[PDB]
């Protein structure tokens, strides 16, 4: 069995310089002149497309802009010029032996100056709280790098494992994500407290922010 | 016309069977091998098996051995992809992908895709709450609100804001799937605080499905 | 183009045959159906691939070893080699019980 670990998960440029990825085996691919080493791009929600083959070779259509290059088992796509479609994820696959493998992909984004989110809270709206629920959602808006550390917090005790994150695919305009931190209560439980806050931790935050309302 | 086209979307039961075909067209059908290939939501690439036309030989992924049959139809030149016994797991976009018989040169064209879902849900229209700060406008000239799109199964939704009239700075999130089985997402909008008593807005919530269509202020 | 030989092989059951030829290895069946059965280098991603049908390489000279081990009676007909990287002249073999 051969695993393929492409190093490293994300990179981010803006398009114009050099894109370099790696593609690096558990085992040898290559034999006899030939690695069994392919390279895809898929974008969100199509499936993937060939770009190199078989290490080196370039699929036909595809621009020269892509090359494919080392052997043995070292492997590296390169892209040089980017254009606005070059941003997505980008496999490599070995077919040395069985089974087929595919490397975890690697993201290429657009890396823009740091953004701060805007921040906002929402309480549970009167016609979901008599269904006997309680959603608090918080929204961040325009922000980089995607790393945000989003805490849930009820009256100065921390909660733990009743909220989902959900992050937008990023916006073409300006690049920059929005997140969705959503936590969920039993209305019994939701009304036997009173501050519900939002505590974001960003990197181009001087300190974290805090949204809350009272109940 | 070197392209494959896949069957359309599948909803299952656990332990249910799928069948998904994949049509090829304007190419020598016994002079490229298919390869069938799943990627579960926002995950990578699995291999699954993969047959030869010619004379019906098969590749396969041992996860998937005596789960999968993979049969093919040099009539209609059409392959398929049988997985039974389906798992929750087994929730993905199932590929067929081409490949050259005389050697490797790579997956050259990929299907278009079959989603898969798995699940012991039944389809169910989304509850849509408001989502409007507790006390509204400080002096702050952007405010934000949006709709909840809550418990509904399956995918997908479309909302679209005030008949669609305003779109801009609108993010509505990918759904999420709860613990319960069913989806989740959020709406949400950025307006002037200047202009929300003044103006009216409206997320419009359609799950045709369920046949669900719910309208609903902030 | 390569030379392919012998210009017909013909031999017992359970008798292995060899001719002399990236290398493939097909069997020519009707209206232009053709079906690789071993290459040099070995095909690992082929589905269903018959383990029988061997391809060797010679030291050298550009000389390969087109194997198929202890025949069967159906294995008789007509078979080709191929360079990828042009046709070779059809070279065939029989099979007696």
């Amino acid at each position: 069995e051969i695993v393929l670990t492409q190093s490293p998960a994300t990179l981010s440029l803006s398009p114009g310089e050099r894109a370099t990825l790696s593609c690096r085996a558990s085992k040898g691919v290559s034999t006899s002149g030939y690695s069994y080493l392919h390279w895809y791009q898929q974008k969100p929600g199509q499936a993937p497309r060939l770009l190199i083959y078989l290490a080196s070779y370039l699929e036909s259509g595809v621009p020269a802009r892509f090359s494919g290059s080392g052997s043995g088992t070292d492997f590296t796509l390169t892209i040089s010029s980017l254009e606005p479609e070059d941003f997505a994820v980008y496999y490599c696959q070995h077919s040395r032996d069985l089974p087929l493998t595919f490397g975890g992909g690697t993201k290429v984004e657009i890396k823009r100056t740091v953004a701060a989110p805007s921040v906002f809270i929402f309480p549970p709206s009167d016609e979901q709280l008599k269904s006997g629920t309680a959603s608090v959602v918080c929204l961040l808006n325009n922000f980089y790098p995607r790393e945000a550390k989003v805490q849930w917090k009820v009256d100065n005790a921390l909660q733990s494992g009743n909220s989902q994150e959900s992050v937008t695919e990023q916006d073409s305009k300006d690049s920059t994500y929005s997140l969705s931190s959503t936590l969920t209560l039993s209305k019994a439980d939701y009304e036997k407290h009173k501050v519900y806050a939002c505590e974001v931790t960003h990197q181009g935050l001087s300190s974290p922010v805090t949204k809350s309302f009272n109940r | 016309q070197v392209q494959l086209v896949q069957s359309g979307v599948e909803v299952k039961k656990p332990g249910a069977s799928v069948k998904v075909s994949c049509k090829a067209s304007g190419y020598t059908f016994t002079n490229y091998y298919m390869y069938w290939v799943r990627q579960a939501p926002g995950q990578g690439l699995e291999w699954m098996g993969g047959i030869n036309p010619s004379n019906g030989g098969t590749n396969f992924n041992e996860k998937f051995k005596n789960r999968v049959t993979l049969t093919t139809d040099s009539s209609t030149t059409t392959a398929y992809m049988e997985l039974k016994s389906l798992q929750f797991d087994d929730t993905a976009v199932y590929y067929c992908a081409r490949r050259d018989y005389r050697f490797d040169m790579g997956f050259d064209y990929w299907g278009q895709g079959t989603t898969v879902t798995v699940s012991s849900a039944s389809t169910k229209g989304p509850s849509v709450f408001p989502l409007a700060p507790c006390s509204r406008s400080t002096s702050e000239s952007t405010a934000a609100l949006g709709c909840l799109v809550k418990d509904y199964f399956p995918e997908p939704v479309t909302v679209s804001w005030n008949s669609g009239a305003l779109t801009s700075g609108v993010h509505t999130f990918p759904a999420v799937l709860q613990s319960s089985g069913l989806y989740s997402l959020s709406s949400v909008v950025t307006v002037p605080s200047s202009s929300l008593g003044t103006k009216t807005y409206t997320c419009n919530v359609d799950h045709k499905p369920s046949n669900t269509k719910v309208d609903k202020r902030v | 183009p390569p030379t392919f030989s012998p210009a017909l092989l013909v031999v017992t059951e359970g008798d292995n045959a060899t001719f002399t030829c990236v290398l493939n290895w097909y069997r020519m069946s009707p209206s232009n159906q053709t079906d690789k059965l071993a290459a040099f280098p070995e095909d690992r991603s082929q589905p269903g691939q018959d383990s029988r049908f061997r391809v060797t390489q010679l030291p050298n000279g550009r000389d390969f070893h087109m194997s198929v081990v202890r025949a069967r009676r159906n294995d008789s007909g007509t078979y080709l080699c191929g360079a990828i990287s042009k046709e070779s002249l059809r070279a065939e073999l029989r099979v007696t019980e």
